[PDB]
């Protein structure tokens, strides 16, 4: 039977394919060739945020555009005001190994975690003023990769052990277990609705989860190795990847399909990190040559590059009005571009 | 009226920044290890003898170390392994003798050698149950190993009293197989210390520390251009 | 009178 | 054969992916370009905003 | 003609001042500007490329302040006070030295002790008590520079400082060579024993040959004053301060140069500057 | 989507020879290095050989030696693997795993835990 379960698996990726070929009349390179090019973007360092003694792994803006968190490898999460570059908390952590963080969308809590497989739900705003773990949600078996927060009461994160979860933070319990990957989970992205999320993994594969059914709804392959990091786009239509193998592609939700490749003959490196700016006209995207491309998502040519970090470019994110770009790296530097 | 909104913010920073010096101080005086071995491997006894990760600290002779063994991690390294790039060293334990699990630890060092993001990390190896290899030894390498077959004993060998000769080959051997690796890739940047040890033997706490010292040492003499 | 030398112990005395 | 319990989900999750209603490729590709073209005026990073205006500067 | 007094052009005193003096800002600049160059060591650079600094622009204003006046009560005053000004600054840069040296020793011989011993708030109270003890000793000797103290003093700690230069450096060398003798020992397998030995012949020849001429001839200053040989020896003074002010020149390419991150942000700055 | 489909297996008598052969579909060939790795009847995946993008270096674990040999055709995207002078310790199933990285030397392919670039592999009965 299991040859032939095989045969029938094999037989249903035939039709698949041969489903999404009927669909392909053009592509988006022979559409956008008509509109003019962005021409050269330039941006400059506005700020530079010192503080940090180990490589930055994590870094996100709330949704105010004005303060940021980022994580480092001694332990430490640090919550910085972009505008004057003081400092407002410097969150110790009870082990040193984090990958990565989120900032609540309505500023009150931070989340984290990373090799020890705890995601640590941290109170901003208390009677006392000092900042205290509210939660320690705990279940995943290997490293968490990525948290994502819904609301103030529902978290979603990813782990190495291939599965993805929906947790509420109040009763600490799991609730919803998405499975399906046969890799390790690196990077969520929720839908600007967050009805849906995708999530990428070292299998060279994408998945689209409805958050409320617990179902993968679609699958979405055409990279040659692990993905790195994803990102949804603007419109929340179609969503961005980028991979090991030096390629970043543009995926389309509606018709389950490939849309477009950014890649350069003397890019060799992989992709650390994935971002577009307001408009879903730049694509934004960090590398293993300590710089960052900014690409044109319309055309696939490069409109210009962010230069001056010394190691590994960890982190990129975008504010939600657009104003500026930060990053951070190996270095230990935050740095806001604009 | 509104700058005594910014007044506050800059004491926030004078609170911070200096808690942050002081555990810069903490920070660079203490030595990190990260802790590595085989399914077999006593990894267990070289704890004993000195969730997803477990920690371990020791201080010897007032020199604070930070040991992490990887707990119930996926078997798939090639992803938290880049975590760990800026360890003083990484301790490599591999038991020596059912697959040939030795050539799934010369397989591995040689990726973690090899890695981009590792190339300046020293290895410390540990090659443990040396008994079991000179009972199994003087009771079969050419089976899975055939350039065993025409290996000589260094003449520098020290071995410790009282052993067959053939288990020196055997130890030597291995030690070669995996000091082959070690040199053909290395750069002057980062090397390998390997140790032959029992199961059970307290000594290793201190290998472990001379073996750091001697890291920094020439790391440092290498950046005076003393070597 | 008094000359100006580069810094000291130019000559003996 | 017992790992077919593995694989018969592959094959009841390949199914399910099956049976979506696929919309043509250039309606999407439009749909996409007319998007970045209602908001590209607004877009801070593709527009030279003023500096008297931009808080980072 | 070894009698008369030998005599460098002024224009020689004041172009070694201004080479030297840009090439120590530069330094000064790039330690500054880098946040990743703020250990205990780039400190001591810092603070020798400041005495280098403090030589040569106070040599070349005397020597540019000698030639106005030659051109042509306030002469004694100004004088003693360059003098002064030049004494403090040669200690300094001495000691900055011996200070970089002690500092590559402890890294060698405590490196796990290392950052406990060498606190940022040591290295600040070192350089300042170097500088400060540095200054008053300058004073003193050029207050009392009619004197035969003065003059022994000073030869008393060139010759200890030397020896301590020495002494570390070749202790460190054969660490280094101790561990080459345990590399090169492996199955798998210029040169680390002529880089080694490059590397001391530059530090310790540069330093002897750049200073002990000067303080050769404050020993025949006190011992052979009026000796037929003494005299044509001590008839270079001038270029014995050249040599001086040669070393100011020189000691940024074999400290401060050698480090990676100093030669990037010596390279930006010369682009943006 | 990138695939592997190894072919080439069967049964043969101890002393025989099998020529194994591996299609690989959905990535550059050339920018990979490839690994021929064993499953035994009772015992884990074992590595057997390891052939760079190039095929300048070569591999092999000791006890296949002086009588496996493998190599790779970039034009045709094909790994194979020369079987000789086989014994009976020899009968597994051979697959064929993808370094997991382009333009790299360091490769973690045998783990238990299901590998994505991996075969479905042939059964080397001898
Ligand atoms: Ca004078």
């Amino acid at each position: 039977e299991l040859d032939q379960l095989r045969q029938e698996a094999e037989q249903l990726k035939n039709q698949i394919r041969d489903a999404r070929k009927a669909c392909a009349d053009a592509t988006l390179s022979q559409i956008t060739n008509n509109i003019d090019p962005v021409g050269r973007i330039q941006m400059r360092t506005r700020r530079t945020l010192r503080g940090h003694l180990a490589k930055i792994y994590a870094m996100h803006w709330g949704t105010d555009s004005r303060l940021l968190v980022s994580a480092s490898q001694d332990g430490k999460l640090i919550i910085w005001d972009s505008y004057t570059t003081n400092k407002v908390h410097a969150i110790p952590l009870r082990s040193s190994w984090v990958m990565t963080c989120a900032y609540a969308p309505s500023g009150n809590y931070v989340a984290c975690g990373g090799l020890d497989n705890i995601c640590s739900i941290y109170n901003l705003k208390t009677r006392e003023g000092n900042v205290r773990v509210s939660r320690e949600l705990a279940g995943h078996t290997g490293y968490l990769s990525c948290c994502r927060f819904l609301d103030d009461n529902q978290i979603v994160t990813s782990s190495g052990d291939t599965t993805c979860a929906l947790w509420d933070i109040e009763t600490g319990q799991q609730t919803t277990t998405f499975t399906g990957h046969t890799g390790d989970v690196m990077s969520l992205s929720l839908a600007p609705d967050t009805r849906l999320f995708v999530s990428g993994a070292c299998d060279a594969s994408a998945k689209l989860w409805d958050v409320r059914e617990g179902m993968c709804r679609q699958t979405f392959t055409g990279h040659e190795s692990d993905i790195n990091a994803i990102c949804f786009f603007p419109n929340g239509n179609a969503f961005a990847t980028g991979s090991d193998d030096a390629t970043c592609r543009l995926f389309d939700l509606r018709a389950d399909q490939e849309l477009m490749t950014y890649s350069h003959d003397n890019i060799i490196c992989g992709i650390t990190s994935v971002s577009f700016s307001k408009s879903g006209r730049l694509l934004l995207a960090g590398y293993d040559d300590f710089n960052c491309n900014v690409w044109d998502a319309l055309k696939a040519d490069r409109a210009g590059v962010l230069a001056g970090h010394d190691n590994r470019v960890s982190c990129l994110g975008v504010t939600d009005d657009g104003m500026a770009v930060a990053t951070g790296s190996w270095d230990s530097f935050l740095k806001i571009w604009n | 009226d509104q700058r005594n909104e910014e007044k506050a913010q800059r004491e926030a920073n004078k609170k911070i920044e200096k808690q942050l010096q002081k555990d810069k101080q903490v920070y660079r005086a203490t030595h990190r290890l990260l802790l590595l071995g085989a399914g077999e491997s006593g990894k267990n006894t070289i704890v004993k003898q000195m969730s997803g990760i477990f920690e371990t600290k020791f201080q010897v002779d007032k020199v604070n170390f930070h040991m992490f063994d990887v707990g119930a991690q996926r078997d798939e390294r090639r992803k938290w392994i880049q975590c760990f790039n800026d360890v003083t060293a990484i301790i490599f334990v591999v038991a020596s003798s059912q697959t040939n699990r030795l050539q799934a630890a010369l397989k591995l060092f040689d990726s973690i050698w090899n890695n981009k993001w590792l190339r300046d990390t020293s290895v410390i190896l540990f090659l443990n149950k040396q008994d079991l290899l000179a009972e199994k030894v003087l009771a079969k390498i050419e089976d899975y190993f055939p350039e065993f077959a025409r290996y000589t004993t260094p003449e520098d060998a020290t071995p410790e009293p009282g052993e067959d000769p053939r288990v020196t080959r055997a130890k030597y051997f291995i030690r070669d197989e995996f000091l082959r690796i070690s040199t053909a890739s290395g750069d002057g940047r980062h090397y390998c210390y390997p140790h032959f040890t029992c199961a059970v033997d307290t000594e290793n706490i201190r290998r472990v520390f001379n073996d750091c010292r001697d890291i920094i040492q020439r790391m440092h003499l290498r950046q005076y251009e003393l070597l | 009178s008094y000359s100006m030398e580069h810094f000291r112990w130019g000559k003996p005395v | 054969t017992a790992s077919i319990a593995q694989a018969r989900k592959l094959v009841e999750q390949l199914k399910m992916e099956a049976n979506i209603d696929r919309i043509k490729v250039s309606k999407a590709a439009a749909d996409l370009m007319a998007y970045c073209e209602a908001h590209a005026k607004e877009d801070p990073l593709l527009t030279p905003v003023p500096a008297s205006e931009n808080p980072f500067r | 003609g070894c009698y008369e007094q030998l005599f460098v052009s002024p224009e020689v005193f004041v172009t070694l001042g201004v080479i030297s003096l840009l090439e120590n800002i530069l330094v000064i600049v790039a330690i500054a500007k880098n946040k990743n160059l703020h250990s205990p060591m780039y400190f001591f650079i810092c603070s020798l490329a400041v005495a280098d600094m403090l030589v040569s622009v106070s040599n070349g204003s005397e020597t540019i302040v000698i030639t106005l006046l030659n051109s042509t009560s306030f002469t004694v005053n100004i004088d003693n006070v360059i003098d002064s000004v030049i004494c403090s600054s040669l200690l300094a840069s001495i000691c900055s030295l011996l200070s970089i040296a002690v500092d590559r020793y402890f890294t060698i011989f405590y490196a796990l002790q290392y950052h406990n011993i060498m606190t940022v708030k040591r290295v600040g109270i070192i350089i300042s008590c170097i500088w400060a003890a540095c200054t008053v000793s300058g004073i003193l000797f050029i207050i009392y520079s009619d004197s035969s103290a003065v003059i022994i003093c000073l030869i008393t700690m060139f010759f200890t400082m030397l020896a301590l230069m020495a002494s570390l450096y070749v202790h460190m060398f054969l660490m280094a060579r101790l561990h080459i003798k345990r590399i090169a020992v492996l199955p798998g397998t210029q040169g680390a024993n002529m880089k080694g030995a490059i590397t001391l012949t530059i530090l310790i020849g540069v330093f002897v040959v750049c200073w002990a001429p000067f303080f050769l001839h404050l020993i025949f200053y006190i011992s052979c004053p009026q000796n037929p040989y003494c005299v044509c020896f001590m008839s270079h003074f001038n270029l014995y301060l050249i040599l001086i002010m040669c070393n100011s020149i020189i000691d940024p390419l074999i400290y401060a140069l050698r480090s990676q991150e100093l030669r990037k942000t010596f390279k930006e700055i010369i682009c943006c500057y | 989507q990138v695939q592997l489909q190894e072919s080439g297996g069967g049964l043969v008598q101890p002393g025989g020879s099998l020529r194994l052969s591996c299609a690989a579909s959905g990535f550059t060939f050339s920018n990979y290095k490839m690994n021929w790795v064993r499953q035994a009847p009772g015992k884990g995946l074992e590595w057997v050989s390891d052939i760079s993008q190039s095929g300048a270096s070569i591999s092999y674990t000791g006890s296949v030696k002086g009588r496996f040999t493998i190599s790779r055709d970039n034009a045709k995207n094909t790994l194979y693997l020369q079987m000789n002078s086989l014994k009976p310790e020899d009968t597994a199933v051979y697959y064929c795993a993808r370094c997991p990285a382009p333009f790299t030397r360091d490769c973690f392919d045998v783990t238990s835990t299901t590998y994505a670039y991996r075969g479905q592999g042939t059964q080397v009965t001898v």
